[PDB]
């Protein structure tokens, strides 16, 4: 955890972060991601709690 | 009229309504209940911790 | 140029049911005028120069149709 | 239920309790409703008017002071009044003209006290209308 | 390649360079175009929530999304001086109406099959009025058909055809005329008014042929 | 950067496909008949 | 008429606008999405 | 002139219609202006110049559709 | 060319009725926005725009109406 | 080449009148529209959008008024 | 013949005269359901789908007067 | 017969116009509706059938006229 | 002859333009029936008798326009 720490202190792309760098790292969400498309079910249970939507509508 | 946003509520509303035939009562009618009525002594007097209790203004 | 003439008459004759928008216009605005000063005397200052506007818009509305049916008279 | 029963309530001593009424005067805002009897519940702001009353007995006038004119389905009108008009006992011309006359000065005085001294003045003149 | 095939490779060059020529290395920081695509999406997303929730929207959101992007860019280039409506037939919003009517009823017919025809009797109208009932129905549904193409087509065709009149009749703007003061140039003025109308117009109405979509979706899948 | 993701494209949007062909269709079988030229 | 040059060509580009819009376009806004809520929660 | 001073009439007869707008406006000005002053009696006094000033100018409407009118007869 | 020109003015006179949407239009908006603005005082700032642009798309109709006729009249 | 224009054009004026209908009506969706949002402030992000829903299908149906009688212009 | 296609262009143009009431009724459709919003936020949902309904009846009405006007015309 | 199709052409594009109302009615039934039911959500299942008879005749009104029309042209 | 077929023809539909009226009475009448009872629920029982007598008049009435429409035609 002091190595956990210590990597987050200055390995932390907030604002710079690639995606593809994200689906590399962990294949869990590429998983989860192409067994919601297959499954058809397109929602994301949780998703509007912390994210606006500043609907025009 | 404008009871509310040139006055208050309906509650000052009605009271001044019915004190409009209060205060213009005959003297047959005026007993001791309305005399009561017409008696106002009910002061302001907010809290401490709650509306800093700044004076007792009248009610 | 006879007929040229007599329809350009009946074009500038039907060219003035446009004033009809212009009449019902001042009227639902005045009426909606009247009410809104009804519901409090205090918005009368605020409400009446919007009031007045519309109306001379709805009028700019039918003298459209009056200029129209002039260009259809001269 | 056969006719209309009225329940007159005012703060010093209650009028009316469950008493057969035919129609009675419930000026409101708009306009005052003619109950006949029974009636789709209503809620109407009662304004200070003529609330007339007919029984058997005669037509007995009560300028209202103020209420609300509510109705349920079983017919039960209650009326929460506050002050009433006895008969014609309660009629002086002169105080409500100085009252009236008096509150003219400070019906400008300072805004909630200004605009409500409006108000008395306004049902000070519906008690002059009501004096007859 | 006709004028229809390099508008609409145009049209498609421009869309896919807008998503992916966007993104300089995809990063998570969601930039404003980005952000504007996640809005969009977002909004899709909720007509079909909204509008045919409940059991299987996410199924099709996709196609809701896809007719808005296609509307969008088609509506976009519209407002151009030399902005051609797509080959100015616009056929192809009435076949784009009458193709999505049918997959529609196709929809229907399969999901409920001789239900469908219980469509037209919501809640009563009993047996003295079952024709007339669907008989109004059957009519209202082929006007269905039509709605959505004579519409977003006839209003893109008029606003070309006004600018078309408007350019051609005020050629004299200053040509020769002495009197082309700011009286003269009020026509510019509503030029640019119509204009602003053009663009308001697109834009509502493909808002407006989305929600009618998921309307007619909602009214295939779910019977009331 | 840019990858394939199958979402279903046949076993829920076939009516549209299907009614995009038979309109197809019937604007061939057409092109030689309704058009009056 | 001139009708065998836009129609089902425009039908060809809308069937392949779809395809390539829901295969890449929409997973990049919903693993957007996703991680966002990965990383958030 | 026979075919003008027909087209004349008939556009004097069309142009004409702009008075049922004219009486809408002042009608509806004064059914709104019944409304308010029944509403309170108070804001009668303020109101009346106004539904003066509104039935005013729709008239003056219906005026510009006689004229119209009139010089299409004579 | 008489009666081309003749159907050309009738045609401009009856299309000209389009202004009197135009003024009924413009004028429910602004008896609406009379109305809501006398109801509650404080909407005004963010009701003034709504009206604004509904007054707007009404004369807007109107000078399309306006524009068929002087198309009419001089095309 | 001439009653067929003729009547081209009067067809043309006689499409063209449809465009009060579309002009009321997105009046009055604006109008409802104020109404409710000045009923109750907070409704307004969920009344606007229906609102320009209604306008721009009322816009739509003038414009079908003028496809109908732009076909009879050009 | 160029009196029935004369006479074809003007049935045509009145046939369009039937669609003003279409979008002034699918405009006071929305109307109704702006104030009922405003009355009730929460039946939202449930309102909105008859309403496009009531929208697509009315626009179904002017469709048949759209599609008699086009039949009139070819 | 020239004069005999173009008349039927007119009184068909005349005829047509029934759907104006048709729609108009509809769009009030449904007004009421849409007023009614937010105000009071209770009675939807009792007063939805009504209406739903009220507009789909009210409808069916504009459709006899389109029939009139119809057998004008056929 | 044929004048009189042809005007036969343009007052039938002349006459079709009187449905407008009955559909817009009924839409009233079933509109003010929704509001009522929605208004008390224990009311639509009495009521309803009343309502479908006053529709069934309107269309009496527009059945007598569709009547003289028709003794034109045939």
């Amino acid at each position: 955890l002091q190595s956990t720490l210590d990597n987050i202190q200055s390995a932390r792309p907030f604002d710079e972060l690639t995606v593809d760098d994200l689906t590399k790292i962990k294949p869990e969400i590429d998983a989860k991601v192409e067994e919601m498309v297959k499954k058809g079910k397109w929602d994301v249970p949780g998703y509007k709690d912390r994210f606006g939507n500043l609907n025009v509508m | 009229s404008a009871w509310r946003k040139a006055g208050i509520s309906y509650a000052a509303y009605l009271n001044v309504a019915a004190q409009a035939i209060r205060s213009s009562l005959k003297t047959e009618l005026q007993t001791a209940s309305v005399l009561n009525r017409s008696q106002t002594d009910a002061f302001y007097t907010q809290y401490k911790n709650g509306t800093a209790a700044s004076e007792p203004t009248p009610i | 140029m006879q007929l040229v003439l007599a329809a350009k008459y009946i074009g500038a004759g039907i060219s003035t049911i446009g004033l009809l928008g212009a009449g019902i216009g001042i009227a639902i605005v005045f009426a909606a005028l009247i009410n809104g000063v009804s519901r409090n005397p205090s918005i009368k200052d605020t409400v009446f120069p919007m009031a007045i506007l519309g109306f001379a818009l709805s009028e700019a509305t039918g003298l459209f149709c009056l200029m129209v049916s002039f260009l259809l008279l001269f | 239920s056969s006719g209309l029963k009225l329940q007159f309530a005012l703060p010093h001593e209650t009028l009316y309790s469950g008493s057969e009424v035919t129609q009675v005067n419930l000026p409101a805002k708009s306009g005052r409703i003619g109950v006949l009897a029974n009636h789709v519940p209503t809620v109407e702001q009662l304004l200070p008017g003529v609330v007339e009353v007919m029984e058997g007995s005669n037509s007995k006038k009560f300028f209202i002071s103020g209420g609300f004119a509510t109705v349920q389905p079983d017919s039960q009108l209650c009326v929460t009044a506050i002050e009433a008009f006895p008969l014609e006992s309660f009629s002086q011309e002169n105080i409500k003209n100085l009252l009236a006359e008096a509150k003219k000065n400070v019906s400008s005085s300072d805004a909630r006290e200004a605009a409500e001294a409006a108000i008395q003045v306004e049902v000070l003149e519906n008690l002059q209308s009501v004096l007859k | 390649l006709t004028t229809f095939s390099l508008y609409t490779i145009i049209v498609l060059l421009v869309i896919t360079s807008l998503y992916t020529l966007t993104n300089n290395n995809n990063k998570i920081i969601g930039s404003r175009w980005l952000i504007s695509q996640e809005a969009i999406y977002d909004t899709i997303m909720n007509m079909t929530k909204g509008q045919i929730g409940g059991k299987n929207w996410g199924l099709y959101f996709p196609m809701i999304f896809t007719l808005f992007m296609f509307i969008f860019i088609a509506n976009l280039i519209s407002m151009i001086p030399y902005s051609f409506a797509l080959s100015a037939h616009l056929v192809f919003i009435i076949s784009l109406s009458i193709v999505i009517w049918l997959g529609n009823t196709i929809l229907g017919l399969y999901k409920h099959g001789w239900v469908f025809f219980s469509l037209f009797v919501p809640a009563g109208t009993p047996l003295p009025l079952v024709p007339l009932l669907v008989i109004i129905e059957t009519l209202s549904y082929f006007a269905r058909a039509i709605s959505l193409g004579l519409r977003l087509g006839s209003n893109i065709l008029a606003g070309h055809l006004l600018m078309v009149i408007l350019a051609g009749l005020t050629f004299n703007f200053m040509l020769i005329n002495l009197f082309t003061l700011v009286f003269g140039f009020v026509p510019l003025a509503m030029i640019l008014a119509i204009m602003m109308l053009e663009f308001a117009i697109g834009i509502i109405q493909g808002y407006v042929w989305a929600i009618l979509t998921a309307s007619y979706l909602k009214d295939a899948v779910y019977l009331h | 950067m840019l990858k394939r993701f199958p979402t279903p494209i046949l076993k829920v949007y076939w009516p549209f496909f299907v009614a995009g062909a038979a309109v197809y269709y019937g604007m061939s079988k057409a092109a030689d008949l309704s058009s009056n030229t | 008429f001139y009708f065998m040059n836009q129609l089902t060509y425009g039908f060809l580009l809308m069937i392949t606008l779809l395809i390539l819009f829901s295969q890449f376009f929409l997973p990049m806004i919903l693993r957007l999405y996703v991680s966002r809520l990965f990383i958030s929660k």
